């Protein structure tokens, strides 16, 4: 989906933009961000030779999935944990993904709602 | 002739090619590269035999 | 697509060579139980090509329309796969129904036999690689692609939809054609049939013109 | 192998992992190459070490052949055949040697980019950087004389260059 | 194939094979056998429906309109059967036939091998070798003297003769020569 | 009634279609006539020759000679310099050539204007 | 270089005094001694040529021409005994003769050293083509096939010997060597303009550039089978070597003085593949193949690039291999139905099965088909004209298009379908035939092992 | 050629010609391996429109649907270290702009 | 070989659709003289086929029950 | 392994017996040489069916030209055996 | 193995091609219901998808409209 059909069929300024993104600053509404941890190294990913886009926040799942499948070769039905962790991990990355779109499009609706209402003000 | 076939069709030829692949091939530089075989924390070196660090204190989310 | 298709072929000649060398389906009638391992070959393959869950195919044309799904796409390009994925269930039916259901339409003179050790194991070897090759291989190749873990339930199940509405929709027509009813083609019938004029057109006009300035023009 | 020069064409120190087993499954690979060592590999390093010791009876030695420096072009006067014979045969082999120098570069790098894997934009950014000034080097030697190529006008595409250069340094130290 | 054609098509003619063809046509859009047999006797029934009308203007008119009901309504993918011109099949054992007369460009090593046959082969030569006067003899006698009108040819007609040019219809090589 | 088929260039009219076969005339009766006539006559004489055990060479067709001297050797002798003639002549003749000249030399101008500037990035361009 | 001139002289005296039925073993078996010879001339060096004597020399752009001259002859004497059964002895002694000739002019033409000599060389090869096309055609059409042929070339290379005699009196010589070393530029004249006009026609007549064309499809098509395969094979090569020797005087003048041959020569190329997709003559055809080709070979060398020169060798060696061994293919059907047309005899695959395998190989052959040494050389020239400019391309890929499917239609058209009824004179191979396309057709196999003998000095 | 009565016994089968019968102009185009005249169940300037009418909306459609892209509720995808600048071709002697991604 | 051609009175339209054909051309005062021809291809083995959710589920049967022993068998023998 | 080899009287055998399942023809008075016009009452539509049945039972198409040239079972079973190259 | 035409009548089948169709077609069956037994994830999904309208302001960091 509905968020296509409300972009543009309604108002494309009250929803954020998937290529200008973000457009508000990353501490404008928040007293204290964490920055993003990071557990694999740089030399670990390059020795792993993971693939370039596989070098995201979930690579030592990754990297824990390729050994396993590596050791445990023949048996091609025992790295299912380590699996399942790398998804898991996939999963909370992109809803990650999806709370950051959803504070962006509600920053942009409010800040023009705020704007234009003390501009209501304003009228006189 | 039970199994002749396998020795003038398979083990014949794998002898020329191993032959000219050991001794012609890799006689110059560069004619044969490998892919770098992959390195995990964990694993130890048959070269050298260091041992790669563990991976960093996992957050542990389970 | 190379197990089943090539399936998919070898059944379709077994038909050929059975009928003494016919091709069309309209003269191909009941060999569902004529030819009992040529169509279970053929509904495998089918199931396979058609996306069904746990096929070979499941294991990668599932995962394309997923991927097209949670992309940054071409929206007309969306949905034209999404009606290929159900015009692709449409088409299995039509060889299914056409083929193997119904009462037969070939001679009299009954040459069916399917009892050559020959094509049977050729057949069989394949079949067994259309059932299991999916899992086999699928589970065992290291990953070099960051999944889809996140999706809607409805969206997950998209190309299951599309092609159970194609399977439906091709067999209902199919099906309206048992009917004592008789009506002339539509503009869209003929359009498709005749592979929407491409052939009658670009095999004709640009040819003639190429020839006729070859000798007008360039030798005379 | 000693057939060639390690420092021409350098190599990694090629680390491998050790063969750790997790499960209890016996592994496939490892039978086949057994059989592999046993059956294939046995008999063909028979088979050479026979061929050596043939070769061991008849040891016979050729020659890289060297050649003098001779003087070059710039030195040769206007309608002075002979040295200008010379120099254009030096030249000549200059060139050759220049691009046998560029097809070593490029073996570097193409060893380099197979060997790294799927982080060589990053590993070798050395053999992307020889390359690029090797070619550099050669395409400012070579690059515009055509077919009929000779030492004079090369030596004349030299001239136009440091002519150019010489004017950029007047007007940039006019500034 | 095999009949001289005539100089034009009668009425009859025409109709009989805008029937035929009609009928081809509709039992390629009616696929099953029983619903081809009610629309083919609806057909009959339509075709019937004028048949003894004795004025030609109007039966002719009635045939151009049949003419153009079955090119609008023809199928676009009519049924053809294998061996036709237009089948998957038409021209497919072409290059397997080999016209006789390459036999007698054979090794005497090849002809050792088949004696009785290329025996047999070289009666039938004298037998086409005895005959070709005699056929050339009654073409020209029974033919009008301002040419023939017809590519009809005539028989054999005492006891010792052959009908004339018979040799290359008679030693055809086969539909199947391997 | 039912929508017309139009006859075209390259999808000709069916004779089916046609209304010169649905409107006969004695004289076209004569004229098929004849023309049969003509092809069998010209049959007899192709099959006498064809049938003959004696003749051993390949039967001479003055069709296809005439065909292939008419296409090859007979085209100048018929040329006549006409307004219609010399246009097309000098069109087909001249005009590619000169099409074909100006975008090259637009092409080539423009790429030694860039030369002339440094500004074609042509870093590992060595063979040429 | 006198080891391959004398054996060719004395070809002619062992000719004259043979036996009548035993000329044609004789001249064969010198001739393929001659050539086995001459193989020993592939040993070049790198850097400079190989200088025999003041009056000769050989490089590695001779070389491989030199052999190809060589190895033609015995196979034009194999084509050439099977329709001169009927002659008398010294009509036979003659056409020996004519053929040997040509090949010492040939010869002696590659290895000139300076430029007067190699003119005169170069045109004394007229005198025996033109006598071969003039005397032992078949058709009334050979007297004015050979009055095209003569007159085309003497018009383009009268201009030429003026040109060169000027050139050795402003000059002082018209050694090679010394014109390489002492190279000069031209002053952008008028004058100038028209020396380089009258250096470069001479050899743009018999590549032939288009629209200089038209006496080749006379000359290839009434010639006698041995005429037409020296026509093809190494005449027209004659250019190419002229135009890759003579432009060491011309630059710079060529970079701006070369448009309209170019022009000429890329359109020509698409027009001469329309042209022979629709031809009633196989003869014709071919002989449109050899125009079609050699303008690219025009191209490779107007562009003057090294890449388009070791191009431009690989595809005229080619070229001239395999138009041999199309037109041999050709004379076999022709000297079986007595008709060059080529809807008339049609299924021959059914009939002489090794021929139609000869055939489809030549025409695989015809069409660049990797990696044949025709695509590496039409690669190379085509990457050429791809860094000169890239619309080039378009005009490349459209006549790569158009040769392979022309090519496969004369295939089709001659082996497939149904047999004709009536030619029932339709005789079996002859060992000869066979032969004659072996030995065409494995040397071009053979050279794709060592492609560098046959790129030139510029390798 | 197509045309021509298939089932006649002619003197050519193939090329579907008499022996002695006038032979076209064009006969090497008209070969029947070739430039086809027979007659359509459509006719043309039919076939003609339906085809660029629909190769043209199938053009246009692709063309709205890039400007009217399809894509998911979610932000642009993280990388830590840079953006990957190091792998994503190097240059370690200029210290980039450290982009800093933080949890939400 | 040597194989015999079945008698021609056997083949009857009763029971078939053609009777309803027949039936349905009676209606209106016709009659089809071909039916006896078509009979024989709904008389024997052709009676009765199978239909498209019948055909796809060919073996669901032996595969369900091979399905359900194999279950339940693992599920009652991991117990250890 | 492929179709037997087609002989005479299976051809007749055959044609007789889609002649005979027929309605417009009685199995008691039809004969080989038995004509369709002058015997056994019919018209050309039928005669056009008879040829259609024909085809469709022995799996090649007649042309029309020759088609109508025929009358009798015989002509057919003549027809079809020189035209798939059967002698016995 | 040497079976004969029929004309007519269905044709004449063996007991081998019967088992293994049916033996094939129950196999394939079997295969499906065992996996979607044992991997009904990669059909339903595993991961649940959360809803954005259920998170709070208090999540996602947005002021309370004035400041
Ligand atoms: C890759 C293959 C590896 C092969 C191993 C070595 C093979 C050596 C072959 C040498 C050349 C063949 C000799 C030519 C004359 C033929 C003799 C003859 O009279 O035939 C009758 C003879 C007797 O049978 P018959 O009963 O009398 O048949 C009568 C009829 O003629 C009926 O005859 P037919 O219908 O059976 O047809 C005869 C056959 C013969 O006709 C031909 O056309 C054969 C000639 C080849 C194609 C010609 C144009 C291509 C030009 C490319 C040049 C490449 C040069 C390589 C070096 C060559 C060394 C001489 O034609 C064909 O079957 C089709 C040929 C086309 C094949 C595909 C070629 C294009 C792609 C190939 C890539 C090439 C590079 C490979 C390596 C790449 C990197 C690893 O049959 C044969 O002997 C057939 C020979 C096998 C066919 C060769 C096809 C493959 C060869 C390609 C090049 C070879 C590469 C070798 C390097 C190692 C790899
Ligand atoms: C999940 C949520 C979303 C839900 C999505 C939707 C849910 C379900 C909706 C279902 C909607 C209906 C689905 C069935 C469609 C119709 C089925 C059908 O065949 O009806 C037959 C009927 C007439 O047939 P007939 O001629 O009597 O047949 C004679 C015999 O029966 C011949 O018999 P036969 O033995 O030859 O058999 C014929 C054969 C063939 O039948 C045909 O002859 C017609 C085949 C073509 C239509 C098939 C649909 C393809 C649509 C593609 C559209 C792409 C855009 C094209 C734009 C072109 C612009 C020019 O029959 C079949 O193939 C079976 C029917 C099709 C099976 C597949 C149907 C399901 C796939 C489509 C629905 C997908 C649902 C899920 C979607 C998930 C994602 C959204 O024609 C139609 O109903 C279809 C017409 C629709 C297209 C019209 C296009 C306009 C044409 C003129 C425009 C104006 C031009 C002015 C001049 C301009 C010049 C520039
Ligand atoms: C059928 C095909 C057979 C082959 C044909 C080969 C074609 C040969 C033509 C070669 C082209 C070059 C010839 C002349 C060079 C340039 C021509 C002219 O257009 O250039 C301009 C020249 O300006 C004017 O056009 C003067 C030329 C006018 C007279 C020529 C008319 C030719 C038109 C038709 C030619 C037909 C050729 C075939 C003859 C049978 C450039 O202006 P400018 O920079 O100031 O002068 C440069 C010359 N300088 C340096 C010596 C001073
Ligand atoms: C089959 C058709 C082929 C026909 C080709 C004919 C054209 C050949 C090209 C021109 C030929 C004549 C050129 C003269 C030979 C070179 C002489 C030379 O280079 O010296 C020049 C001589 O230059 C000239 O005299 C030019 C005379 C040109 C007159 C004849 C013109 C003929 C037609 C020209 C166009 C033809 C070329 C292309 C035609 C292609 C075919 C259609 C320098 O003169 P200087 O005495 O040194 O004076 C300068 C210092 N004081
Ligand atoms: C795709 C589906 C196509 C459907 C379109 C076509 C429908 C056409 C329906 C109407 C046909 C007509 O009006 S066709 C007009 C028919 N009537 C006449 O021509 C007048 C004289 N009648 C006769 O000559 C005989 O009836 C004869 C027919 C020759 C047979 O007779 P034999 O055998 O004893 O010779």
């Amino acid at each position: 989906g509905a968020h296509l059909a409300r972009r543009y069929l309604g108002d494309a300024s009250k929803e954020p933009d998937p290529l200008r993104m973000p457009t508000f600053p990353p501490d404008y509404g928040f007293p204290e961000r964490k920055e993003r941890e990071m557990v694999a190294t740089q030399q670990e990913m390059n020795d792993a030779q993971l693939m370039l886009q596989q070098r995201d926040y979930c690579a030592h799942y990754l990297i824990q999935l390729l050994k396993c499948k590596r050791d445990s070769f023949p048996n091609f039905l025992a790295c299912k944990h380590e699996q399942h962790d790398w998804d898991y991990c996939e999963h909370l990355d992109y809803v990650k993904r999806m709370k950051e779109f959803e504070r962006e499009r509600r920053l942009l609706q409010r800040k023009k709602r705020r704007e234009q209402r003390e501009a209501e003000m304003a009228r006189g | 002739r039970h199994s002749i076939f396998a020795v003038t069709h398979v083990l014949i030829p794998v002898w020329i090619i191993h032959y000219y692949l050991k001794y012609h091939v890799t006689a110059k530089p560069y004619t044969v590269v490998e892919r770098k075989p992959r390195i995990f924390p964990g694993d130890t070196i048959l070269e050298t035999g260091e041992v790669i660090p563990l991976m960093k204190e996992f957050p542990d989310q389970h | 697509h190379a197990f089943f298709k090539a399936m998919l072929f070898m059944c379709s000649g077994s038909i050929i060579h059975s009928l003494n060398d016919e091709q069309d389906i309209r003269k191909m009638g009941g060999l569902y139980k004529a030819m009992p391992f040529t169509t279970t070959a053929l509904i495998i393959g089918s199931l396979a090509l058609t996306g069904m869950p746990y096929l070979t195919g499941f294991y990668s044309k599932d995962l394309i329309i997923e991927a097209v799904n949670m992309s940054y796409t071409n929206a007309w390009a969306l949905l034209m796969t999404l009606i290929a994925t159900s015009l692709t269930a449409a088409y299995s039916t039509r060889i299914i129904f056409f083929a193997f259901l119904g009462k037969p339409r070939f001679p009299p003179l009954v040459l069916i036999n399917e009892n050559n050790p020959l094509l049977i194991n050729s057949i069989k070897r394949l079949l067994i690689g259309s059932i299991f090759a999916g899992f086999i291989i699928s589970n065992n190749i290291p990953p070099m692609t960051v999944p889809n873990t996140t999706m809607p339930l409805y969206m997950k199940m998209t190309a299951l939809i599309v092609t159970i509405m194609g399977f439906m929709l091709a067999l209902e027509l199919n099906n309206t054609t048992y009917y004592l009813k008789f009506k002339y083609p539509s503009q869209t019938y003929k359009f498709s049939n005749m592979l929407g004029y491409y052939p009658s057109i670009m095999h004709r006009l640009p040819t003639y013109h190429n020839l006729s300035m070859s000798q007008k023009s360039a030798s005379s | 192998p000693d057939s060639w020069d390690k420092d021409v064409y350098p190599e990694p120190p090629r680390r491998t992992p050790a063969p750790a087993p997790q499960t209890s499954l016996p592994n496939p690979v490892t039978y086949l190459t057994k059989i592999f060592d046993l059956l294939v590999d046995r008999p063909v390093t028979l088979a050479r070490e026979f061929i050596e010791q043939q070769h061991a009876k008849n040891r016979y030695y050729y020659y890289h052949r060297e050649f003098r420096r001779v003087p070059d072009i710039t030195e040769c006067e206007e309608k002075d055949i002979l040295c200008m014979f010379e120099a254009e045969m030096q030249w000549r082999r200059d060139y050759k040697v220049d691009q046998e120098i560029v097809n070593i570069i490029q073996e570097r790098l193409k060893a380099c980019q197979q060997r790294e894997g799927e982080s060589y934009r990053q590993n070798c950014a050395k053999e992307l950087e020889q390359f690029t000034q090797v070619s550099k080097a050669f395409q400012d030697r070579y690059s515009d004389l055509g077919a009929h190529y000779s030492a004079r006008k090369c030596l004349a595409k030299q001239k136009q260059r440091m002519l150019a250069e010489r004017k950029a340094a007047k007007e940039a130290a006019a500034a | 194939a095999f009949s001289a054609p005539a100089a034009y098509l009668t009425h009859q003619q025409k109709v009989l094979r805008l029937y035929k063809r009609a009928l081809r046509h509709l039992e390629s859009w009616c696929v099953h056998r029983d619903k081809y047999r009610y629309f083919a006797c609806l057909m009959r029934a339509r075709f019937d429906e004028h048949k003894n009308e004795k004025d030609m203007v109007k039966a002719t008119q009635l045939l151009r309109q049949a003419e153009e009901e079955f090119w609008y309504g023809q199928h676009p993918q009519p049924y053809i059967f294998p061996e036709s011109p237009g089948g998957t099949s038409y021209e497919r054992y072409e290059c397997y036939k080999v016209p006789e007369w390459c036999l007698d460009d054979w090794h005497p090593s090849e002809k050792a091998m088949y004696p009785d046959y290329f025996a047999k082969r070289e009666q039938w030569k004298r037998l086409r070798r005895e005959s070709w006067e005699r056929e050339v003899k009654q073409l020209q006698e029974e033919t009008p003297p301002g040419g023939p009108r017809t590519e009809a040819l005539p028989p054999a007609r005492k006891e010792g003769d052959l009908p004339p040019l018979w040799w290359h219809i008679v030693t055809r090589p086969r539909e199947r020569p391997m | 009634s039912f929508p017309k088929y139009k006859p075209s260039r390259l999808a000709t009219l069916p004779a089916t279609l046609d209304p010169a076969e649905y409107d006969i005339s004695p004289e076209t009766r004569k004229a098929q006539a004849e023309r049969l006539a003509i092809r069998s006559r010209l049959k007899r004489e192709y099959l006498l020759q064809y049938n003959d055990p004696n003749r051993l060479g390949v039967i001479e067709d003055p069709a296809l000679i005439r065909w292939t001297y008419a296409r090859s050797a007979n085209i100048y002798p018929n040329f006549r310099p006409t307004p219609k003639t010399s246009l097309l002549g000098a069109l087909f003749g001249i005009g590619p050539l000169f099409f074909w000249y100006y975008v090259f030399k637009t092409d080539r101008d423009k790429k030694e204007k860039l030369i002339q500037e440094g500004k074609l990035d042509q870093t590992f361009n060595i063979s040429y | 270089m006198l080891k391959i001139i004398i054996p060719t002289t004395m070809l002619l005296p062992m000719t004259w005094m043979s036996k009548h039925n035993m000329i044609w073993i004789n001249a064969t078996v010198h001739s393929l001694l001659i050539s086995l010879i001459s193989l020993s001339l592939l040993n070049q060096l790198g850097e400079n040529s190989l200088n025999f004597s003041l009056t000769f020399f050989s490089d590695s752009l001779s070389a491989p021409l030199l052999v190809l001259t060589t190895w033609l002859l015995p196979l034009m004497l194999m084509a050439s005994q099977s329709h001169l059964s009927k002659e008398t002895t010294t009509r036979k002694k003659l056409y020996i003769t004519m053929l040997i000739l040509l090949q010492l002019f040939l010869i002696m033409t590659f290895t000139a050293t300076e430029l007067i000599l190699f003119y005169i060389l170069f045109e004394a090869t007229l005198v025996p083509t033109l006598i071969i096309i003039t005397r032992w055609g078949n058709q009334t059409e050979r007297l004015n096939a050979g009055l095209y042929f003569l007159f085309y070339t003497l018009a383009g290379s009268l201009p030429l010997l003026v040109a060169l005699v000027y050139i050795q009196n402003t000059t002082g010589s018209l050694n090679f060597l010394i014109i390489h070393y002492w190279s000069h530029p031209l002053s952008n004249s008028w004058s100038n303009i028209f020396m380089w006009l009258a250096c470069i026609m001479a050899f743009m007549v018999k590549m032939p550039l288009y629209g200089l064309h038209l006496w080749l499809p006379k000359a290839h098509v009434e010639a006698p089978i041995a005429g037409s395969m020296v026509l093809a094979a190494v005449l027209l090569k004659l250019g190419g070597y002229g135009m890759m020797r003579i432009t060491t005087i011309l630059n710079p003048l060529t970079n701006y003085m070369a448009y309209p041959f170019l022009m000429l020569s890329m359109w020509g190329m698409i027009m001469t593949s329309s042209i022979c997709l629709r031809q009633t003559d196989l003869k014709s055809l071919i002989a449109y193949s050899s125009v079609s080709h050699m303008a690219l070979v025009i191209v490779a060398i107007m562009i003057q690039t090294p890449w388009s020169f070791m191009g431009a060798t690989a595809l005229m060696i080619a070229h001239g291999l395999t138009s041999s061994m199309l037109f041999c293919l050709a004379n076999t059907n022709y000297e079986r139905v007595h008709s060059r047309t080529m809807i008339l005899a049609r299924g021959l695959q059914t009939l002489l099965p090794l021929m139609a395998t000869w055939w489809l190989v030549a025409s695989l052959t015809n069409l660049a088909l990797p990696p044949s040494i025709n695509l590496i050389g039409e690669l190379f020239i085509i990457t050429a004209s791809f860094s000169w400019s890239n619309i080039t391309i378009i005009l490349m890929g459209m006549n790569m298009m158009i040769t392979a499917l022309y090519s496969l239609y004369m295939l089709i058209t001659t082996q497939r379908g149904k047999y004709t009824h009536h030619i029932n004179n339709i005789k079996p191979s002859f060992t000869r035939e066979n032969a004659l396309m072996a030995l065409h057709i494995l040397p071009l196999l053979l050279l794709t092992l060592n492609p560098k003998m046959i790129l030139g000095p510029l390798y | 050629q197509q045309e021509r009565d298939p089932w006649y016994d002619w003197d050519h089968p193939d090329l579907r010609l008499n022996w002695g019968e006038p032979i076209h102009w064009d006969l090497d185009m008209y070969i029947r391996n070739r430039v086809d005249t027979s007659p359509t169940p459509v006719s043309w300037n039919t076939m003609c429109k339906h085809l660029f009418g629909f190769v043209a909306f199938m053009l246009f459609m692709f063309w709205v649907g890039e400007i009217y892209p399809s894509y998911q509720p979610v932000g642009p995808k993280q990388y830590p270290y840079n953006d990957l600048y190091l792998e994503r071709g190097g240059d370690p002697t200029k210290e980039p702009e450290p982009v800093v991604h933080y949890e939400i | 070989s040597k194989m015999e051609l079945p008698d021609y009175k056997q083949w009857k339209i009763e029971g078939t659709p053609l009777e309803t054909v027949q039936e349905k051309l009676a209606a209106r005062g016709l009659r089809d003289p071909w039916g006896r021809n078509e009979a024989w291809r709904y008389s024997g083995g052709f009676a009765n086929n199978v239909s498209f959710v019948g055909a796809l589920l060919k073996g669901f049967k032996w595969g369900f029950a091979a399905f359900v022993v194999a279950v339940g068998a693992e599920y009652y023998l991991e117990s250890q | 392994s492929d179709a037997p080899p087609l002989t005479l009287e299976a051809i007749k055998d055959r044609v007789l017996y889609v002649l005979k399942l027929y309605d417009k023809i009685d199995p008691e008075k039809l004969s080989v040489n038995s004509h369709f016009m002058k015997d056994l009452g019919l018209d050309s539509l039928d005669q056009v069916e008879i040829i259609m049945a024909m085809e469709d039972e022995f799996g090649f198409e007649i042309p029309d030209i020759d088609a109508e040239k025929l009358m009798c079972p015989q002509e057919i079973v003549d027809y079809i055996a020189d035209k798939k190259d059967v002698y016995e | 193995v040497h079976i004969e035409p029929r004309y007519r009548q269905f044709p004449q089948l063996t007991r081998s091609q019967l088992i293994q169709a049916e033996f094939f077609s129950a196999t394939m069956w079997f295969w499906i219901l065992w996996r979607f037994w044992h991997d009904s994830d990669a059909v339903l999904g595993h991961f649940p998808y959360p809803d954005p309208s259920q998170w709070t302001d208090e999540e996602l960091g947005i002021l309370p409209d004035d400041e």
